[PDB]
């Protein structure tokens, strides 16, 4: 099973971030729809002002964040259309790209 | 040990 959303319908993503390590200096998602490759979706650093990435695919509807008091990254995916139908996954970030050494599966109708 | 990396945008 998975979220289930309408075409043009919203949905909100969080996962904990331990914080920055020697190895690790962000957090971000990626997600793999069927058949298809990993894509990056977004990625942020603990130090405010250091990076904001996000794939073209999503630029404009989805914005990461993070809560470095919560301990805590959030994505929010606005204005969600079919093709964003995958299963997303969150890693830790080492200047943008993700390493992945329990995904939430999202499906949107059009 | 191994890991699977997605890199971020060119």
């Amino acid at each position: 099973g998975g979220v289930f959303v309408q075409s043009g319908g919203s949905l909100r993503l969080s996962c904990a971030a331990s914080g920055a390590t020697s190895t690790f200096d962000g957090m971000g998602w990626f997600r793999q729809a069927p058949g298809k490759e990993r894509e990056f979706v977004s990625a942020i650093s603990y130090e405010q002002g250091s990076y904001t990435y996000y794939a073209d695919s999503v630029k404009g509807r989805f914005t990461i964040s993070r809560d470095n008091s919560k301990n805590m990254v959030y994505l929010q995916m606005n204005s969600l259309r079919a093709e964003d139908t995958a299963t997303y996954y969150c890693a830790p970030a080492y200047e943008g790209d993700l390493y992945a050494f329990q995904g939430t599966q999202v499906t949107v109708s059009s | 040990g191994s890991v699977q990396i997605v890199y971020k945008p060119k």
